[PDB]
């Protein structure tokens, strides 16, 4: 048989890598981590350098008190016994105060409380992040595609945690921290709001999950297919196409019709993933506040 | 007409079947046999559904509904206004993507490429498969399988998904999941890396690759680099869509109750099973 | 209703997306041609996108896309009928002519380099430190064809530095120069290297680099190029 360039045939070590320089502060870049030759049978070897500056730390500090408080919470309901923490890990669930609070802030710790806390902790962590994978752009040179698309998966957490909550009167709409709480909540959504699925924003939103699934195979399956005329190498492709690129388009166009180039296809690719969560964002934020009832409003309208 | 690097491309071979009896083009379109076959499955179905939409009365394409057989039909043929037209439409369907896949071997091998593509929608005929043909055949209906609408269909994973309670709790439901969506946060981050070294700042020269990893490993501490990565999105997506077929295939078969049960192997386990407090206790 | 009006106002959007997308996709290969050369009067329903410029790193000029396209190399094929859409035979050797599966791009004849301007791709024995850090170690393995014949030994590994993979083997013939074969057109065995694609006759054909120590663009492609197109027009032998 051939060979698929799915698993590598000869793996190859040198000197690290310490990366560009550019702008980047040095300072905050780290020693380089150990070699895994585990990983470079699929991809690299290296482990590090890691970058952390002061947004970075504050993002890891917030998240680290996220998880700390979500687990205080835990161990709470299991009454302090680590058989008992072990076995409801999954049921455990640190849920937002109560209707009856409305907005406040004002929820006892084991009422709410508490999840406003890790809720606030959260928040800083996630928009902390987000100024990062900026930063980390901008020292380099590059675009912010990166950090344009995390505002997207942003978006869907501020709505489900934070804007439909508020535009509702209470921080009880708001998802609960806990694996099985979180599904249980899920579900519970799409029943309050008369099937989830007639949610036109929901459509669209698997529309592109499924059609992210697609392309990426459709796009990894390509490039591994060129892979013996140094398709992977893509920049220097969009700079001066090669016969991978042009294959690669040409099998497409014979295949359906029409084709990409190296620098579209990565186009279709931001736009297809980013629109799952920018869609589906909207379906939320309209759930409730609009529409009582999707199924009843897909009927009419 | 041609992509302007096309023509010298356009050579004779690569067939399976045929020899160059249908090695030609239409428009951009490779034909090949399995083209001509794709269009004969492809025009028979869709001929058959038009049947189907003047037997239930309607033009609109969000009414269209083609259903299988009813359950008591077990896995015999249908009367065509009874199940029989969603039973040669779904034969037809496998034709035409079976076809397809074909099609596009013979295209890798004109274009000397390699076999990935063809390979990886194998996968998503095996999903259709397994909701149309191995399910329903391990069960024994054929109306097990799921109606030809474009609403209907949405009822179906609605009715299926809320016989086993929250399929939430299907544990391959949860790894397929997992896949998907980190398969979306794959292509985004794939995406958004290139096009941000291609499309740097504002009076900056096009980065390189290694301004690529180097940002994935000042923002998280590791780069798979360029070949792992649709290394890896190519991974996601095909572990996605095996594990949705799994958490199918496993369900009405080897699995028939509410699916949160099946955490029980870990919570009801003999020790902790009777400790006191926590939330089953 | 406001949902009404996001749904329709997202389906505007959308198509507009789409719009953008299409064009921007264009901006390599197009206009569309006709079979002779020409430009075609059916030019799609999306419009050429107005051009861009990349500025390349390392003082190597500026690409403008899309603008004036020619492939800068003769094409050995003949129309194979008088109307379109029928394949075009080669007029000579397809291989050596580099045509259909054995195509190259008149790309640069320079190396690609890396971040700091040093060659991306070195030979093993050019680069301090690289070694066979896991599976079987090719140098000093034989080369074998698909004719099951020995084309040569393995005498290096040519490594994408800063990447740390084996992009080619080089092969030293029976007259003593060497050729590059691409990793991924060889299967690596434990007492030998196979090649599929190409006879043991045809590794000489393979094009030659004019650097022992770097490899251009322009050649990565003709070596490619030749390689894969083996799988076709070395395939009877
Ligand atoms: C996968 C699990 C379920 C399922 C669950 C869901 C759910 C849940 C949803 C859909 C939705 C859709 N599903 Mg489904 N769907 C299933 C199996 C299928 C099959 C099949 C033959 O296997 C097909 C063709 C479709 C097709 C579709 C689309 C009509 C629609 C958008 C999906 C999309 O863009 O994906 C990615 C693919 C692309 C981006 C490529 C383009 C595909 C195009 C858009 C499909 C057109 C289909 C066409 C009308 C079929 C007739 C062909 C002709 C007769 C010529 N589904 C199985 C049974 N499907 C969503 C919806 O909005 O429906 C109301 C939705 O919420
Ligand atoms: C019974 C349950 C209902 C249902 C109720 C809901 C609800 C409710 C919602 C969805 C949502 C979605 N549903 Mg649904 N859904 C159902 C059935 C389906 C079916 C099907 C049956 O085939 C399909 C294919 C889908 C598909 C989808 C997705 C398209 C969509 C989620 C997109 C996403 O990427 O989220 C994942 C991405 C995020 C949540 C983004 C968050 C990113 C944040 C910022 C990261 C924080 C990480 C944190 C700091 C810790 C980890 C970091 C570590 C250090 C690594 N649903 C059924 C009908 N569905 C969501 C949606 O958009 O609806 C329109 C949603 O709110
Ligand atoms: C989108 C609609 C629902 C939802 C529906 C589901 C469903 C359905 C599932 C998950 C599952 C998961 N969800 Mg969720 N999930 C939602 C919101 C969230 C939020 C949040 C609000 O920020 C977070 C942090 C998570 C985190 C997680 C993970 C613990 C787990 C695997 C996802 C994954 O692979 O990530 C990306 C991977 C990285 C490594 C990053 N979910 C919303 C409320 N979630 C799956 C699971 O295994 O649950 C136990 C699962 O089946
Ligand atoms: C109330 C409903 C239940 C539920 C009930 C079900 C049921 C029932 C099923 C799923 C299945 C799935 N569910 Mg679920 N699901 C729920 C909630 C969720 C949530 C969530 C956030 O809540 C998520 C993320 C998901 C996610 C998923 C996916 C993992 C999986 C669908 C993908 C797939 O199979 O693709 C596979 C892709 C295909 C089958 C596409 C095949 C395409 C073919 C080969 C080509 C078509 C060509 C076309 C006709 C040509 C068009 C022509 C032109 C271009 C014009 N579910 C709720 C709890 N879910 C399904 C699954 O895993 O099935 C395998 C499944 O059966
Ligand atoms: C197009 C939307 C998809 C998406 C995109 C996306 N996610 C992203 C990004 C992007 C573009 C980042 O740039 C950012 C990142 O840095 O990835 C390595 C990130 C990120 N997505 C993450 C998780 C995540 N994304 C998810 C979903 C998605 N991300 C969508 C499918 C999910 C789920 C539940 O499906 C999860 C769990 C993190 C790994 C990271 C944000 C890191 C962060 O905020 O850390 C704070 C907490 C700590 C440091 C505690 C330790
Ligand atoms: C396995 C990973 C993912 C994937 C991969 C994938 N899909 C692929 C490929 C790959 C690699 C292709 O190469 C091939 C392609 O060419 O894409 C451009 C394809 C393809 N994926 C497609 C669709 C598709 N893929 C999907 C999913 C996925 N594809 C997976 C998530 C989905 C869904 C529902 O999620 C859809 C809708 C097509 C665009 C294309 C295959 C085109 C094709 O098969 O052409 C021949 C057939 C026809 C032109 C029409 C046949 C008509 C039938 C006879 C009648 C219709 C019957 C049908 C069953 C009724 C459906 C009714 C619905 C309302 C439910
Ligand atoms: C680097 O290489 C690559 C290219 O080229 C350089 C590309 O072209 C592409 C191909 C990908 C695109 C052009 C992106 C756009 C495609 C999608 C979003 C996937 C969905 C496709 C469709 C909905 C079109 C379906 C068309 C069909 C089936 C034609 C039907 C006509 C008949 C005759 C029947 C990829 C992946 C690639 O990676
Ligand atoms: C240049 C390729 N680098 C690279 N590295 C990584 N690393 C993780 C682990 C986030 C997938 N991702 C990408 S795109 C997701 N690209
Ligand atoms: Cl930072
Ligand atoms: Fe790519």
């Amino acid at each position: 048989a051939e060979y698929q360039n799915i698993f590598s045939q000869v793996q190859v070590r040198g000197p690290a890598d310490l990366g560009m320089t550019e702008d980047v502060n040095l300072a905050n870049r780290s020693g380089v981590g150990p070699f895994s030759t585990l990983l470079g049978w699929f991809g690299n070897a290296q482990l590090g350098p890691i970058y952390l500056g002061s947004l970075g730390v504050l993002s890891l500090f917030s998240g680290l008190m996220w998880f700390f408080t979500i687990g205080i919470w835990f161990w709470y309901q299991a009454g302090w016994n680590p058989a008992v923490f072990l076995r409801d890990l999954f049921f455990f669930s640190l849920e937002p105060p109560a209707p009856e609070y409305g907005l406040s802030f004002a929820a006892p710790l084991k009422e709410g409380g508490l999840w406003l806390i890790a809720s606030f902790f959260m928040f800083v962590a996630v928009w902390s992040w987000w100024g990062r994978t900026y930063l980390r752009a901008q020292a380099l040179g590059m675009g912010k595609h990166t950090a344009w698309a995390f505002l997207s998966a942003i978006w869907l957490w501020m709505v489900l945690g934070f804007i439909r909550p508020i535009l509702m009167g209470s921080w009880s709409e708001a998802v609960p921290y806990g694996i099985f709480s979180h599904l249980d909540w899920t579900n519970n959504f799409s029943l309050v709001h008369g099937n989830l699925f007639y949610n036109p924003f929901h459509g669209l939103s698997i529309a592109f999950l499924y059609g992210s699934a697609l392309l990426f195979a459709m796009h990894g399956a390509t490039i591994l297919a060129v892979s013996r005329f140094g398709g992977e190498r893509e920049l220097e492709q969009i700079a001066d196409r090669g016969t991978a690129a042009e294959r690669a388009a040409l099998f497409w166009r014979w295949t359906m019709g029409f084709n990409a180039t190296m620098e579209g296809i990565h186009r279709w690719a931001i736009w297809m993933a980013v629109l799952v969560t920018l869609t589906g964002g909207i379906g939320i934020l309209l759930s409730g506040t609009v529409v009582d009832n999707w199924y009843v409003w897909g009927q009419n309208h | 007409a041609l992509l302007s690097f096309e023509r010298k491309y356009r050579v004779p071979g690569g067939t399976l079947v045929g020899g160059n009896l249908f090695d030609f083009w239409v428009g951009p379109f490779y034909v090949g046999f399995f083209g001509v076959a794709t269009f004969f499955f492809a025009a028979l179905g869709i001929i058959l559904i038009a049947w189907s939409a003047v037997l239930q009365g309607t033009w609109n394409p969000q009414l269209i509904s083609v259903y299988p057989p009813a359950l008591e039909y077990g896995l015999g043929g249908a009367p065509l206004a009874k199940g029989g037209l969603w039973q040669i439409i779904t034969i037809c369907a496998t034709g035409a993507f079976v076809s397809w896949a074909l099609r596009e071997v013979e295209i890798c091998r004109k274009l000397g490429i390699g076999y990935h593509i063809p390979f990886a929608f194998a996968f998503a005929i095996l999903a259709y498969l397994t909701l149309v043909l191995f399910r329903p055949v391990m069960m024994g209906a054929w109306g097990y399988a799921f109606p030809y609408g474009i609403w209907t269909h949405l009822d179906w994973v609605s009715n299926t998904g809320y016989t086993y309670g929250n399929f939430h709790y299907n544990p391959a439901h949860m790894i397929a999941i997992s896949f998907f969506f980190t398969n979306a946060l794959a292509l985004a981050l794939h995406g958004a890396l290139v096009l941000s070294a291609a499309n740097p700042e504002k009076g900056k020269e096009m980065r390189t690759p290694d301004h690529e990893d180097t940002f994935f490993r000042d923002l998280v501490g590791y780069s798979i680099g360029t070949l792992g990565i649709h290394r890896l999105g190519l991974l996601l997506s095909l572990s996605a869509v095996f594990f949705s077929a799994l958490c199918m295939i496993i369900t009405g078969t080897i699995w028939f109750d509410q699916w949160v049960d099946w955490w029980q192997w870990w919570v009801k386990l003999p020790w902790w099973a009777n400790i006191p407090g926590g939330i089953n206790g | 209703d406001l949902a009404s009006l996001a749904i329709y106002s997202f389906w505007i959007f959308l198509a507009g997306l789409i719009y953008y997308l299409q064009t921007e996709n264009m901006r390599e290969g197009y206009p569309l041609e006709n079979e002779d050369g020409t430009p075609a009067a059916n030019q799609g329903p999306f419009p050429l996108p107005k051009p861009k410029t990349f500025i390349l790193p390392h003082g190597r000029g500026t690409l403008t896309v899309p603008g004036p396209e020619s492939e800068d190399r003769p094409i050995a094929l003949a129309r194979t009928a008088v109307s379109e859409g029928f394949p075009h035979a080669p007029t000579g050797d397809p291989m050596k002519d580099g045509v259909g599966p054995a195509s190259w791009v008149a790309r640069r004849d320079l190396p690609e380099l890396d971040g700091h301007g040093h060659n991306k791709i070195k030979p093993m024995k050019a680069a301090a430190g690289f070694h066979v850090s896991a599976g079987k170690n090719p140098i000093g393995l034989p080369v074998r064809g698909c004719d099951l014949e020995i084309a040569g030994k393995v005498v290096d590994i040519w490594v994408d530095i800063p990447e740390q993979m084996a992009r080619f083997l080089e092969v030293e013939l029976k007259d003593g120069s060497t050729r590059l074969l691409p990793m991924q057109m060889v299967k690596v065995q434990s007492n030998r290297v196979h090649v599929n694609a190409l006879s043991s006759d045809l590794f000489a054909g393979i094009p030659t680099i004019k650097s022992p120590t770097e490899v251009t663009l322009l050649e990565e492609d003709k070596i490619c190029g030749y390689v894969a197109g083996g799988l076709m027009y070395a395939a009877p032998k």
